[PDB]
RNA sequence: UGUGGAACGGGGUAUUGUAAGCAGUAGAGUAGCCUUGUUGUUACGAUCUGCUGAGAUUAAGCCUUUGUUCCCAAGAUUUGU
RNA sequence: ACAACCAACUUAGAACU
RNA sequence: CAGAUCUUGGUGGAAGUAGCAAAUAUUCAAAUGAGAACUUUGAAGACUGAAGUGGGGAAAGGUUCCAUGUGAACAGCAGUU
């Protein structure tokens, strides 16, 4: 006897590979059409993490009006641009792309995504495409007007400025962005008025507002029963190894349940967190990135010897508190809540201040070098 | 070739062991026909094959 | 257990059988954690307790008179370091309790050694009785 | 201009890094065989016996960090038309020194 | 918000940095990181590493 | 053939803790010679002090680079509304 | 009763570091 | 003869699968050769560390000893040994 709860949760199955990496929304916000024309998500890198002092804004608690630590998640955003629109109709088998509209001129970025060997290909990717741009501007209108009578759903297509960012990588993340305005035309018009234009952060998301973020988790290959679900250990004494499950099933039903913890694939899937606080959107262009109005140091949102394994963010960037699946410069996928928030703790401004940007790479203990070189005085190759 | 009859003759007239006995590496045809003791000695007295020194075990620290 | 309110979670350092010096005067020595206040269900997890919590606790050393019984006892000092709030981990020298009765008023008079913030504001008596709160 | 010879540095370290012990030594002899395969086209890589000792000269698993070496590519006795390398080491100080075409 | 000071390597503490403990004789020690926790606890003089603040100043390093 | 890549080098960031060498009578003292000494000449001496926040490592899953030297514009297989 | 060296291993103690 | 856990012989699926992981450890160059990770030579790095992986014997074996050739079979990989 002796009742426990289960050892993990039967709702994220199977524990296989992810089939995708950039993360795709699975559902967006209901639309609603008094609200003005916006998009619904974003596209990011994760840059690192870092700490936040802040004065807590909670009535009633013991912390209140006092000194609180939180680690917070450094994404960085750079302005997204669009190249294209999707109508999407209603038919009784659900949603149904009808045709896609693309601006007149692809950058390289973006048309990197439809090759695999862009170097050895004659990049001939949208050529007649843009031939008809050029030399007809009817059909274009004629299917955008298609997606104005009928597409009851209209998603506009963004693909982020990957050679903005420190990251090797040079083929951009296209991703189906939903507008959640009103008046269908309205949002037709809107996709063509933005067609190769950026879309900047700061214009999908504000400050304190509460998000989901959507990316695939770590890849940590297989892994026995005790890491993958969190099983027991069996005893020392157990023989032919003990980081097992000892009873996989039991007789009649003959054959093992799906219920059971098996080893296998422990890693790099695709999660949903929900619930994350924006505690701030950082434009790039300004020296005064991480600083607050109680601490005036002229310094940017980027340890000193750059972020672990990513670089510097000089970008526009978005602070979220709490951790986000996936390791360090993967694409994370930001979404508009698709819940209400009336909780305090969630409607509480935010007000930062101080940001750590000491460096990641060991036990620092200075945030500028304007402050290890005062500290420090002169060193043996400083003298001369 | 194959110089290993020619290296235990060897040991056997430098009256060390087979780990003492240094061969040229030019002269592995010479020293292939040796085939026999007094070939060896003819060898040994051209200076072809030589006993190399017992190695270094010096007692200063212990002296010390 | 209805003194002053809520107290954070905080790292356990004390489980059962966990052996504690006794800050008091009353003569105990050797306080013997025996059980935890406020502990749920939960197959093969030891019961553990952190500085302001109430573990019930023999004597082992002492005066005769409070040995081979179970008393009340509050947590005041714990090794194992636990974070607060404002990102501090802190912890003491060593695991130190006072003995109390379930209202929560100290037998002793007076505690020796310094108390934490969180037993002291979870416990009026305690904070009453002690002299240097970390 | 194909017979040349340029003394390059190798940061033995980072590519001994995760190795054992016992492999440290053969390792290093390999990860140079294909140091000199990548930098000089050339497949055949003939390592100096000298180059052999300075690279065992601490034993198996304590080979330097970096190394100063000398690679030629030139001819060889075989057709006159196949490029090889020869691989020696140089002596200096302070390896900590950039690749020099030597002539 | 306010950045104390290391109780071995006399070095800034910046919130969420380092640890802090509470000796037996109300004495609160702040170390910036384990190095200086370990080495008080091991007993070291700040005053004889060479790398603390504490004995640059008894050496007059930097005048 | 490119806001290209690689191998080094430089800088930053981190870890450790002050490298070798030289000098100092600082050093518990010890042993020989003579002008016989409030810095003695001569020699040894665990250690200590100054060059020295030094030296070493620093991607191997850190950041950056305008520095130096090379390399790439190749090859093989499959694919038709 | 003195005594010029050669050739020996122990035991105990002190200072310094 | 279809049986007898039948007799003798041959041959399958398992299957190119289990496996060929104790005894710290090999590397470079040359010679030979059609063929070299295993042969030989030289150099380096190591181990047995004298109750040895050294030098001899008793019992037992019987030519395994030595030289010159060979690489059909054996040396559970290879072979110029």
């Amino acid at each position: 006897k002796f009742e426990q709860p289960r050892h993990g949760s039967l709702g994220f199955l199977p524990r296989k590979r992810a089939s995708r990496q950039r993360g795709k929304v699975k559902a967006f916000p209901k639309d609603d059409a008094s609200k003005p024309v916006h998009l619904t998500a974003f596209l990011g890198y994760k840059a690192g993490m870092t700490h936040i002092v802040r004065d807590l804004d909670r009535p009633g608690s013991k912390m209140h009006k006092r000194e609180i630590l939180e680690a917070v998640t450094v994404i960085e955003t750079p302005p997204m641009v669009v190249v294209g629109v999707v109508g999407y109709v209603e038919t009784p088998r659900g949603l149904r792309s009808l045709t896609t509209v693309w601006a007149e001129h692809l950058s390289e970025e973006v048309k990197r995504r439809f090759y695999k060997n862009w170097f050895k290909s004659k990049k001939k990717a949208f050529t007649k495409y843009a031939k008809k741009y050029a030399e007809s501007t009817q059909s274009i209108n004629r299917e955008l007007e298609r997606i104005k009578k009928y597409c009851s759903v209209v998603r506009v297509l963004a693909h982020t400025q990957i050679r903005k960012t420190p990251l090797a990588q040079k083929k951009a993340h296209l991703m189906e962005i939903q507008v959640n305005g009103g008046s269908v035309a309205d949002k037709v018009e809107w996709a063509r008025e933005h067609f190769e234009k950026t879309v900047d952060i700061k214009s999908t998301f504000e400050q304190n507002e509460m998000i989901d973020v959507i990316g695939v988790t770590r890849g940590k290959g297989n892994e026995g029963t005790t890491a993958r679900w969190g099983t027991k250990r069996l005893p020392r004494k157990t023989h032919r190894g003990l980081r097992k499950v000892a009873c996989i099933g039991a007789w009649h039903p003959a054959n093992v349940q799906w219920t059971v913890a098996r080893a296998g694939n422990a890693g790099y899937m695709h999660r949903t967190q929900l619930n994350s606080k924006i505690y701030r959107i950082g434009a790039g262009d300004d020296a005064k990135n991480a600083s607050t109005d109680f601490d005036a140091t002229e310094k940017r949102i980027t340890p000193m010897g750059g972020f672990v394994r990513y670089g510097v963010v000089e970008n526009d960037f978005v602070m979220l508190n709490g951790a986000t699946p996936g390791p360090v410069k993967r694409v994370l996928t930001l979404r508009k809540s698709l819940l209400t928030h009336t909780s305090r703790k969630a409607l509480e401004p935010v007000s930062l201040k101080w940001i750590d940007t000491a460096s990641k790479f060991g036990h620092g203990r200075f945030q500028t070098p304007a402050e290890a070189k005062q500290f420090l005085g002169t060193l043996k190759k400083d003298v001369a | 070739a194959n110089l290993r009859t020619q290296k235990r003759l060897a040991a056997s007239v430098l009256k060390c062991g087979k780990r003492k006995v240094w061969m040229d590496p030019n002269e592995i045809s010479e020293i292939s026909n040796a085939n026999s003791r007094q070939n060896i000695r003819k060898l040994v007295k051209d200076g072809l094959v030589i006993r190399k020194p017992n190695l270094m075990h010096s007692r200063f620290r212990i002296r010390k | 257990g209805a003194a002053s309110g809520t107290k954070y979670r905080m790292t356990l350092g004390l489980p059962v059988q966990a052996i504690m010096n006794c800050a008091d005067n009353s003569g105990a020595k050797n306080l013997y954690i025996v059980s935890v206040f406020g502990t749920g269900a939960r197959l093969n997890r030891l019961p553990a307790a952190s500085c302001g919590d109430m573990v019930l606790a023999t004597v082992k050393k002492g005066k005769p008179d409070l040995r081979k019984k179970i008393m009340p006892a509050i947590v005041v000092r714990q090794r194992k370091a636990w974070r607060r709030k404002d990102g501090v981990y802190l912890y003491f020298e060593d695991n130190a309790g006072v003995i109390v009765n379930p209202k929560g008023e100290m037998k002793g008079s007076a505690i020796t050694g310094p108390v934490a913030k969180e037993c002291a504001d979870l416990w009026p008596r305690i904070a009453s009785n002690a002299g240097t709160v970390v | 201009n194909q017979v040349v010879t340029r003394d390059y540095t190798i940061h033995m370290h980072k590519r001994l890094y995760g190795v054992s012990f016992k492999k440290r030594a053969p390792r290093a002899i390999k990860e140079i065989v294909a140091f000199a395969q990548k930098h000089m086209q050339t497949k055949e890589v003939r390592v100096d016996p000298s180059l052999n000792k300075e690279v065992w000269k601490r034993g198996i698993r304590n080979v330097p960090h970096r190394l100063r070496l000398r690679l030629s590519r030139k001819r060889s006795d075989e057709d006159d038309k196949a490029l090889y390398t020869y691989v020696q080491a140089v002596d200096v100080a302070n390896p900590k020194m950039e690749t020099t075409v030597v002539e | 918000m306010k950045v104390e000071v290391c109780s071995f390597s006399g070095s800034k503490v910046y919130p969420g940095a380092g640890r802090l403990f509470v000796r037996g004789d109300n004495k609160v020690f702040r170390f910036v990181n384990k190095k200086s926790e370990s080495l008080f606890l091991q007993r070291k003089n700040p005053r004889r590493l060479s790398w603390t603040v504490l004995y640059r100043r008894m050496h007059k390093k930097g005048i």
